RNA sequence: UGAUCCU
């Protein structure tokens, strides 16, 4: 805040109110930064559940290496977090923990994956157009930004009809 | 003594025939000057959830927390105001930590710390509650009770925190931090006040200070005599000093939502429809017994010093401006400053805390305090220890 | 006008007239077309000459002063004085002095706390009589950019030993040479030295 | 129904001019001032860290110094700005300390000095080729006094411009003489060292190569007492402020410190050395005595306190052979066996400025803080400290081993 | 020792007081070489005396 | 104040 001295620096060692330990290097906030997210929970919303995916897939690499019900488990847990895209790859077991983001889940969001289309040019300028009505899933037009949208759901995502910017493009 | 230059207003009632405790803020307002006339505040944002208020130990920004969504920081005796903040979570209360710059709300799960601007500086992982959110700037120490039965101390100048108490009291009703001793006084369901120092996991000492769920408490600026309330329409007058109640007033027609002190020796006791004010109430005789009503106006029984009674509102919480005579009263719908004459004290001293203060005095200032902050285990039942 | 024959340009704006730098008149000239780093030479601050005989070098300094800054020129010489007189009959920047600087006390009322000093002289005791200057007149962190003149200071040695011999004669005295040069195609061995007048922290 | 309030009147606390500064207006009320004891305290902990950190004794040293070692350093005691330097080779330097370079130096002795003293600028040589040069300072060799002794020693005396010599014996010398006017002895044996006393001058101490001490008296032309030490003796010097107690160095790790009215009890004793300590000086101020050891180092301590409150050592330095101290109390003067003569502070965070009002009553209220928390403990972990070379560490070690054996 | 001093001027002189004179052993040192330029430094040496133009 | 490491 000061700049402060060469005399002040010295007694003033371990403060700080910018950089926190407990605030985790502000690391959330890129995460939103780079994805946009309304609420700050969001973040927390994903956090909560993804260190219960590691919960789940630590204490089942604690199991005897060929146990049969080891590797079943193992398999519908993958496939589940492969329907929903959450991690690139299936085949390895290893993404479980290193895969397993914020940002991964993140990346399944909605205006990213209209992103992704180029339907939109920006990030916010999709949500923008959720804000505004202009998208929908296959059957059903969603005013909610972050929507967890699947693999398998991916393809369902137009323009809704009749509108201003499906005309555009 | 006689270089001290401002000497405090007065309320005289002149007669026996005419009293003290009639005189309405609208008849207030036509003597007294312009500019402190004027700093009572008429804030009615009735949109959102009702309002909690605190200014800083220097009156110069007032910071209010509505329930629903407000978090507000105005430069309150200018125009100018830093934070206006929507969080849709509700909140519960708010404090600048250090200057106007930082400051903490008390949200329904995390404490957040932030920016004058209204950025967010600091979400807590810990405070996953948080009822009462206060400060003590001697140890940079922000110390915090939700609904929890923990309590939690964090050292916002590393950052960092300190420790955790749990107190197996259970939600805690009340707090109240000590200005002059640092020690926190939590008030809970049982008719309970425990006494805290971050170091001792047991309290320092408990207080069976009524029956019935701590209404509030609240302390001196000395320290000497702390005002209890509980919700079975009793008020206490606890002396710290030798842990007595001095006087115990019983059957409030309604008991009181929260308890404030001024500088000079002002008692405030909102039941929330009406805030009632006593002067020279926290001496050691039942003469200064604070009492609603001596009949016959006799001397040695004690009357109210200053009455309102707010119409279309329960309110929620007061404080004084510390160096001057108004207390802002939380409302439902907002804010009111009501004008004390001798409840701050007219000769502040600079250098402990400037009312008057350059941004550039600020930021000399504020590392003046955090080169002077003390590390937690100085916490102490005396300071002199 | 030239003030010594050399042309001047002209521009215009809604008329500025530059007189361009002959660097093998002046060795100060010869030192900023060699090429520097940090000079001392300032558009606002007062400077001091040593050795201005006439303009060939110390009207310059009074145009990079410009407005602001004044040069304070220190000579001896009576023929090259006179034109220097009536030379800053022109300009304010100027003031020389007919002052032997071996004892610049001299002359003390006649400056007080010139920033930057330069050295033109071919004296032997070039070191001295700069530091006789440096050591009442120059501000602290003040720099000093030399003119060595090794064929007239000390002939019989080599070539090189003149400036290394000098620049501890400097480093004695709390002068710090920042860097050195030659300006050989210029001027046929020659230097310039850019220092600053340290005196608080040396090492 | 008389309303009052307070009124701040905005003009007295908030200045007219832009060019004004701001009213303070105070309150000493404790009740606005909640911490006096703790607050106060950790004003006193930045102070005793800042002090730590202000910790910088070095400034320089004389010139580039002797190339043989210094052995005597000799003061001119009106003289605040210039010094002498005795070199065992022979070679006295004379310095100013402003400028910390030679002023004027000369081929003295063909053997060693022993010591150099002044008194009337002008210098005096002694040797150990049995004589002693007079040099002047702005050429050279005013008059040599020649004895019969190897010159162990000299001293200088103000009064009656005399000077005595040290040596197998003493024999006191005047300026005009070439031969001395009384020699003495209470034992039949060299003496180390002499020193008159500045104040009733004519007092002196002799140091005795077999463990003694005598004060000797001029005025008597006889000793007037003695004390036959357990172990021989070094150096000495007198207060210049008591002017009747002075101390003297040990050839155990140890200075005793003695009274003239009672030398058979000490005045103090001091031990945070661990070899031979070469050379007292005591400070104009009479505070503290600073005291340089054959071990590399240098140490300063008060009178009555007893322990080092400050000890002096670095890299380039080694079995001093001599310490000699200010003038003005502020600096002092550190000869070396290494033979260059260092300039060190009598205190590394008491400085040179001649300081701002503020920040001076600043630096008297936090070192009067210092001392009220003085014996707190946590504030004595950082007041005690500064490093220790290895070996001295491992000495006193060592010296607390045997101590610890002997009782 | 340095109680007076002379600074000299082309209109007329200058007397000054040194009251609080710095010390002659520092005279390197980097503490007094910050302070002559520092005026807040520098005023505790010196009074105003005389001016004779 | 202190205590680690590499030839």
């Amino acid at each position: 805040v000061r700049k402060l001295k060469h005399h002040e620096q010295k007694l003033l060692k371990k403060v700080d109110f910018l950089e926190w330990k407990q605030d985790q290097g502000h690391r959330d906030t890129q995460v939103m930064r780079t994805y946009h997210i309304q609420n700050r929970e969001d973040y927390h919303k994903y956090n909560r559940i993804c260190g219960d995916i590691r919960r789940l897939a630590n204490k089942l690499s604690l199991l005897p290496p060929t146990d049969p019900f080891r590797r079943k488990h193992e398999q519908l847990l993958l496939d589940k977090l492969y329907a929903m895209g959450v991690l690139t790859t299936k085949s390895k077991i290893s993404d479980l923990e290193n895969k397993v983001t914020v940002s991964a889940i993140c990346r399944r969001r909605l205006p990213v994956i209209m992103h992704r289309l180029k339907m939109a040019e920006t990030i916010q300028d999709a949500v923008k157009f959720i804000e505004q009505g202009h998208v929908r899933v296959g059957p059903n037009l969603i005013n909610d930004p972050a929507y967890l949208v699947t693999r398998n759901m991916e393809d369902y995502v137009t323009w809704v009809d009749n509108s201003k910017i499906k005309k555009t493009l | 003594d006689y270089l001290l230059p401002e000497s405090n207003g007065y309320l005289e009632p002149e007669n026996e025939l005419e009293k003290t405790f009639k005189v309405q803020q609208s008849e207030i307002k036509s003597s007294v000057d312009v500019s402190t006339a004027n700093k009572a505040l008429d804030l009615s944002l009735k949109e959102f959830g009702p309002y909690h208020i605190k200014y800083a130990k220097n009156g110069t920004h007032l910071l209010i927390t509505g329930r629903k969504g407000h978090v507000a920081s105005m430069d309150w005796r200018k125009g100018q105001l830093r934070a206006e903040l929507f969080l849709n979570e509700t909140c519960h209360s708010a404090t600048y930590l250090q200057n106007e710059q930082y400051f903490a709300v008390a949200q329904k799960k995390y404490t957040f710390i932030y920016d004058h601007e209204g950025t967010e500086l600091h979400r807590l992982k810990q405070h996953i509650e948080a009822r009462h959110l206060d400060f003590l700037p001697y140890h940079y120490l922000l110390v915090t009770a939700g609904e929890t039965g923990w309590l939690k101390y964090h050292d916002v100048s590393t950052g960092q925190l300190v420790s955790e108490l749990r107190t197996k009291a259970g939600p805690t009703m009340a707090m109240a931090q000590n200005p002059w001793n640092a020690v926190m006084h939590l008030g809970h369901s049982n008719g309970t006040v425990s006494l805290w120092s971050p170091s001792m996991p047991e309290p320092l000492v408990k207080l069976l200070s009524a029956r019935g769920p701590v209404n509030s408490i609240a302390i001196d600026r000395s320290g000497y005599y702390m005002a209890t309330t509980g919700a079975d329409r009793s008020m206490k007058i606890w002396d710290i000093r030798n842990f007595k109640q001095l006087h115990s007033v019983e059957s409030l027609p309604t008991p009181g939502t929260n308890v404030s002190i001024s500088d000079t020796g002002l008692l405030a006791l909102s039941r929330g429809p009406h805030v009632t004010l006593w002067k020279d109430a926290l001496k050691l005789s039942g003469d200064s017994k604070p009492c609603f009503g001596s009949m016959g106006g006799n001397p040695h029984r004690n009357t109210p010093y200053m009455s309102h009674l707010f119409a279309g509102n329960k309110v929620e919480n007061l404080g004084f401006v510390p160096f001057e005579d108004l207390l802002g009263v939380g409302h439902q719908t907002g804010i009111t400053n009501l004008i004390v004459p001798g409840a701050g004290e007219a000769n502040y001293d600079a250098l402990e805390l400037n009312p008057f203060e350059t941004k550039k005095q600020r930021q000399e200032q504020e590392v003046r305090t955090l080169l002077n902050k003390l590390p937690a285990d100085t916490i102490t039942l005396d300071p002199n220890s | 006008e030239s003030v010594y024959g050399e042309k001047r340009i002209s521009v215009e704006e809604p008329k500025v007239e530059y007189r361009v730098w002959n660097p093998f008149r002046s060795k100060l000239a010869a030192g900023i077309m060699g090429g520097l780093d940090e000079l001392f030479i300032a558009p606002g601050k007062k400077v001091l000459y040593l050795g201005a005989a006439s303009g060939t070098s110390v009207s310059h300094v009074s145009d990079v002063v410009g407005p602001e800054g004044v040069v304070y020129a220190v000579e001896f010489s009576h023929r090259p004085g006179r034109e220097l007189i009536s030379m800053a009959k022109k300009r304010p920047n100027i003031i020389p002095i007919i002052e032997d600087a071996r004892h610049p006390q001299k002359y003390r009322m006649l400056i007080g706390m010139v920033d930057c000093v330069f050295a033109d002289v071919a004296q032997p005791d070039q070191a001295r009589i700069i530091a006789l200057n440096s050591h009442m007149f120059l501000k602290d962190q003040g720099g000093v950019v030399i003119s060595i003149k090794a064929n007239c200071i000390d002939s019989t040695v080599d070539a090189e030993t003149v400036f290394a011999r000098e620049v501890q004669k400097l480093r004695e005295e709390r002068i710090k040479p920042l860097e050195q040069l030659t300006l050989e195609p210029y001027e046929r061995d020659h230097c310039i030295v850019v220092g600053r007048y340290m005196r608080s922290g040396l090492k | 129904m008389k309303i009052k309030t307070i009124k701040r009147s905005a003009d007295d606390y908030v200045p007219v001019k832009s060019t004004q500064e701001s009213q303070m207006p105070r309150n000493l009320n404790p009740e606005l001032h909640p911490f006096e004891r703790a607050r106060e305290y950790t004003k006193a902990l930045n102070a005793t860290k800042l002090e730590r950190m202000f910790a910088k004794p070095f400034v320089g040293q004389l010139g580039y110094g002797h190339r043989d070692g210094v052995y005597a350093i000799a003061k001119n005691y009106g003289s605040l700005n210039k010094l002498a330097t005795g070199s065992a080779d022979g070679v006295i330097k004379y310095w100013n300390m402003s400028t910390r370079e030679e002023f004027v130096s000369f081929k003295a002795h063909y053997g060693l000095v022993t010591g150099l003293c002044v008194t009337q600028n002008f210098m005096l040589s002694c040797s150990d080729d049995k004589t002693v040069k007079l040099w002047s300072i702005n050429e050279g060799l005013i008059r040599t006094f020649d004895g019969e002794s190897a010159f162990q020693g000299i001293d200088s005396h103000r009064e009656n411009s005399t000077f005595a010599t040290g040596g197998a014996k003493i024999h006191l010398w005047d300026v005009n003489r070439l031969k001395p006017v009384s020699d003495l002895s209470w034992g039949a044996d060299n003496i180390t060292s002499l020193k008159f006393n500045q104040n009733e001058t004519d007092i002196l101490a002799s140091t005795g190569s077999d463990n003694s001490i005598v004060l000797y008296d001029l005025r008597t032309n006889s000793p007037t007492q003695k004390i036959v030490q357990t172990m021989r003796t070094n150096a000495i010097c007198w207060n210049p402020m008591e002017a009747f107690n002075f101390v003297t160095a040990n050839e155990d790790h140890n200075a005793y410190y003695y009274d003239m009215r009672n030398l058979s009890r000490s005045l103090n004793v001091f031990k945070d050395h661990v070899s031979a300590v070469m050379d007292v000086d005591f400070s104009p101020t009479g505070d503290e005595i600073v005291t340089g050891s054959y071990d590399k180092s240098i140490r300063i301590y008060k009178t009555n306190h007893g322990h080092s409150r400050e000890i002096y050592h670095t890299k380039r330095m080694q079995h001093v052979f001599q310490v000699k101290y200010s003038m003005d109390s502020k600096y002092i003067i550190s000869g070396s066996d290494d033979g260059n003569v260092r300039l060190w502070r009598s205190k590394a965070w008491e400085r040179s400025n001649v300081k701002t009002t503020r920040e001076k009553n600043k630096l008297e209220y936090d070192e009067k803080l210092k001392e009220r928390f003085r014996h707190m403990p946590e504030i004595k972990r950082i007041s005690r400290h500064r490093h220790v070379p290895q070996v001295i560490k491992k000495a006193q070690e060592i010296k607390n081993i045997e101590l610890s054996s002997i009782k | 020792p340095i109680e007076y001093l002379l600074f000299e001027e082309p209109t007329g002189y200058a007397v000054f007081k040194v009251k609080l004179q710095q010390d002659d052993i520092g005279s390197r040192l980097k503490e007094v070489q910050e302070q002559i330029n520092d005026f807040g430094a520098f005023t505790k040496l010196i009074e105003l005396v005389s001016f004779a133009p």
